[PDB]
C-alpha cells in the first residue's frame, strides 16, 4: 500500500506538471501560440486516456480497499 | 511558501496533533493543564509549574486539572495558549510556529468571539504564515471518503449533527446539543457517590473518566435491563482498591439517548439524528438516511450502534433503509480527515494568509470559515 | 566508589563551567556575543546529550547502589 501510494505522488506531481502549464501571451509568435495550445491539448487527452486506463483506476481501488484515502482523494482532485 | 501545514484538532475531551500526510495523528493528548497543588520541599522535585499531556498523566495524583475548554468553547484563553504552544514543543511536532501553517478543527455553531480570538491567537502569538478554521464534520467525511452522509459527531464536550450531500452542507440544519461524553463522565460520577464511592478532587475526575471507558454499555432495552439485576462488574482503581458498579454501567450512558436524566431538556442524540436528517428538504432524505457516519469519541460505547439504530428505526419512516456506517477508526476520522484536506493543494486557496488577516482582521476569518 | 565518586565531582565542576558562561558584553562585537549565546545553545543540548549517555547513567546508578547519594543529587541538582 505505501509503494501504492508513492506511485499516485508520483503520478499527481507528473499531472500537476502538465495540467498547470501557462503561457505568457504576449512572448513568442501567435504560431507559437498555436502549436503550444493544440499541444498542450494533446499532451491532456494522452493523459486522460492514460488515466482511464485499467492499471491507474486498480491501483485507486486498491487504495481504497485499503482505506488510503490520502491519495485517492488527492488524485481525483489535486490533479485539475 | 511553506514546508508542511500542521493538523490540530482541539477536540474538548483530546487534543490530537500531526503533521499533514501523516496516516495517523502523531501526538495525541488530554486537554487539560495541570498545576501542582501540593507543596515542593525536596530539591530535584519535578521541574515546571504547568504540566501538560503525558508528563501530567504520569503524575496526575499530584497535580490539580483545569480544562480549558468547556462544550466546545475556550473558558480559559491562557490555558489554550500554553497546550497550543505545547503542540509546538519538543515532545510534540519539535518544530518553529512560524514556519508551518495550521489547520484548526472547531465545533459547528460556537460563538463567533471564539473563532475570532483564537485566529488571533495564532496570528499574533505564534506568527503562523496560514491559518484555516474547519467543520469537523467535512473532515470526518473526507476521511471516510464520502461525499454524502451525516457526520453524527459526539466528542467530549459537545454532540452535533450535520448533514451534507456532495460536498454541499444545509447550514440551517446542523443541529448541535451541548450534551456529550464528560457530561456523561459527570453523570457517572454522581452515581459512583450515590453507590457510596467518591470522587471529588480534580485528579480522581480521570478515574471517573477511564471507569466509563472500561465498564459501560448502553442496553437494547434500558427498561428491561433495569428491571432485570445486573452483573456488578469490578474496576480496579489505580492504587488496589476496587469498587462494585452494577446498575449505573448502564443507566450512566443512558444520558445521551434522554438529556432529561441530568435535567437538561434538549434532544436525545438519535433527535438529533433525525431532526437533522428531517429537517433537511425530502428529495435526498432517503439518501441521507442511507448515509449515516458515526464520529468523536461518545460513539465507542458498547451497544451504541445497536440503540441507535433501534432509535432511529422508531423514529424514521416506515420502509427506510438505515445504515449507519461506524469506521473502526472513529475517534480520530476527524485528524485524518484534516490531514487529507491539509494534503490538497487546493487547500492553498482555502486558508487566509498572515497578510491577509493583518488588512481585514477578523472579517476575512470571518468570511472564509463558513 | 572513591574513585568514580571523583569522576562525578570533575563531571559536575565541567557542566558548571559550562553552564556559568557570563560574558560581558562590552568586550568584544555583536556578533562575539550572538555567536557565544548560539554556540551555548548547542553546547547544553550537547551537555544534555551526554548525561544521557548510558556509561554516564551507569555510573550514577552504581553510586545510589553504593549509597554514595551525595554525588548523584549534587550531579542530579546542583549543575544548574
Amino acid at each position: 500500500l505505501n509503494q501504492l501510494q508513492s506511485g499516485v505522488n508520483r503520478w499527481i506531481r507528473e499531472i500537476q506538471k502538465v495540467t498547470k502549464l501557462d503561457r505568457d501571451p504576449a512572448s513568442g509568435t501567435a504560431l507559437q501560440e498555436i502549436s503550444f495550445w493544440l499541444n498542450l491539448e494533446r499532451a491532456l487527452y494522452r493523459i486522460q486516456e492514460k488515466r482511464e486506463s485499467p492499471e491507474v483506476l486498480l491501483t485507486l481501488d486498491i487504495l481504497k480497499h485499503g482505506k488510503r484515502f490520502h491519495a485517492t482523494v488527492s488524485f481525483d482532485t489535486d490533479t485539475g | 511558501i511553506a514546508n508542511q501545514p500542521v493538523v490540530i484538532d482541539n477536540g474538548s475531551g483530546v487534543i490530537k496533533a500531526g503533521f499533514a500526510g501523516d496516516q495517523i495523528p502523531k501526538y495525541c493528548f488530554p486537554n487539560y493543564v495541570g498545576r501542582p497543588k501540593h507543596v515542593r520541599v525536596m530539591a530535584g522535585a519535578l521541574e515546571g509549574d504547568i504540566f501538560i499531556g503525558p508528563k501530567a498523566e504520569e503524575h496526575r495524583g499530584l497535580l490539580s486539572i483545569r480544562y480549558p475548554m468547556e462544550h466546545g468553547i475556550v473558558k480559559d484563553w491562557n490555558d489554550m495558549e500554553r497546550i497550543w504552544q505545547y503542540v509546538y514543543s519538543k515532545d510534540q511536532l519539535q518544530t518553529f510556529s512560524e514556519e508551518h501553517p495550521v489547520l484548526l478543527t472547531e465545533a459547528p455553531l460556537n460563538p463567533r468571539k471564539n473563532r475570532e480570538r483564537a485566529a488571533e491567537v495564532f496570528f499574533e502569538t505564534f506568527n503562523v504564515p496560514a491559518l484555516f478554521i474547519s467543520m469537523q464534520a467535512v473532515l470526518s467525511l473526507y476521511a471516510t471518503g464520502r461525499t454524502t452522509g451525516v457526520v453524527l459527531d459526539s466528542g467530549d464536550g459537545v454532540t452535533h449533527a450535520v448533514p451534507i450531500y456532495e460536498g454541499f452542507a444545509m447550514p440551517h440544519s446542523i443541529m448541535r446539543i451541548d450534551i456529550a461524553g464528560r457530561d456523561v463522565s459527570r453523570f457517572l460520577r454522581l452515581y459512583l457517590r450515590k453507590e457510596g464511592y467518591d470522587f471529588h478532587s480534580s485528579s480522581e475526575f480521570e478515574i471517573v473518566k477511564a471507569i466509563k471507558e472500561r465498564a459501560c454499555y448502553l442496553s437494547i432495552n434500558p427498561q428491561k435491563d433495569e428491571t432485570l439485576e445486573t452483573e456488578k462488574a469490578q474496576y480496579y482503581l489505580p492504587d488496589g482498591s476496587t469498587i462494585e458498579i452494577g446498575p449505573s454501567r448502564f443507566r450512566a450512558p443512558e444520558l445521551l439517548f434522554r438529556p432529561d436524566l441530568i435535567g437538561e431538556e434538549s434532544e436525545g442524540i438519535h433527535e438529533v439524528l433525525v431532526f437533522a436528517i428531517q429537517k433537511s428538504d425530502m428529495d435526498l432524505r432517503r439518501t441521507l438516511f442511507s448515509n449515516i457516519v458515526l464520529s468523536g469519541g461518545s460513539t465507542l460505547f458498547k451497544g451504541f450502534g445497536d440503540r441507535l439504530l433501534s432509535e432511529v428505526k422508531k423514529l424514521a419512516p416506515k420502509d427506510v433503509k438505515i445504515r449507519i456506517s461506524a469506521p473502526q477508526e472513529r475517534l480520530y476520522s476527524t485528524w485524518i480527515g484534516g490531514s487529507i484536506l491539509a494534503s490538497l493543494d487546493t487547500f492553498k486557496k482555502m486558508w487566509v494568509s498572515k497578510k491577509e488577516y493583518e488588512e481585514d482582521g477578523a472579517r476575512s476569518i470571518h468570511r472564509k470559515t463558513f
